[PDB]
Order: C-alpha cells, then structure tokens, then sequence
C-alpha cells in the first residue's frame, strides 16, 4: 500500500 | 494476483492522482517479476516512486542490488507489455511515451533465457 522510493 | 487485479481502475487512477500531488518528480512505477519467471527472486514491495531524472540503465542498476543478484544473473525489464527501451532513456520520456491508462507506468523482470525460452 505505501511506495517504495528507488534512489541510487 | 497482479496490482491491476487487487484495484480497479478508478482506486488506480484515482492513486495516481494522489501520489502525483505528492510527489512531482516522482514517476509512480509498478514493479513485479515475469509470470514465467522462477529463476530470479520477488520484491517485496510492489509500488515504487522513482525520481524522473533517472534513466533505465541507473533504475536497472537499482533493481539489481535491491534484488541482491550476483555478477553474472541478467535480467530484462519489460516495459508496458511489450517494450524493451535503450538504457540511456530517461524514466521520465518512458513515463510519458509508455504509461498505462491508469496513470501507473508497468514493469515486469525476468532474464533473458527466461524471455527466450518463452517466445520459443
């Protein structure tokens, strides 16, 4: 249900 | 089940909505392993926000430590279904060229040989 953020 | 099967296509759009509101920069990125798949592991989460300067090869690259897979294991990302774009593109042209009607942009990974022996 919540997002994952994908930074590098 | 998929993400698509879970929610209809009001609650998705109606995220979609929301999540942009509260994220600009952010493209809203359905990311799940390849129906035909066994060989690479699954994430645990579904949904991700990834920030719309990246590019494929950079989101790629996350997927891959974030997966934990070793040297040698490739995988592809299919995009929306049917695409497999140049690494150099940015997600953000990605987003806008290949979005679903939802709103959300749609991902499956699995390796080459996987995707082969498929098709044949």
């Amino acid at each position: 249900d919540s997002y994952e953020v994908l930074d590098l | 089940k998929t993400f698509k099967q879970r929610r209809t296509f009001e609650q998705r759009v109606e995220d979609v909505r929301l999540i942009r509101e509260q994220h600009p920069t952010k493209i809203p990125v359905i990311i799940e392993r390849y129906k035909g798949e066994k060989q690479l592991p699954v994430l645990d989460k579904t949904k991700f926000l990834v920030p719309d300067h990246v590019n494929m090869s950079e989101l790629i690259k996350i997927i891959r430590r974030r997966l934990q897979l070793n040297a040698n294991q490739a995988f592809f990302l299919l995009v929306n279904g049917h695409s497999m774009v140049s690494v150099s593109t940015p997600i953000s042209e990605v987003y806008e060229s290949e979005k679903d009607e939802d709103g959300f942009l749609y991902m499956v990974y699995a390796s080459q040989e996987t995707f082969g022996m498929k098709l044949s």
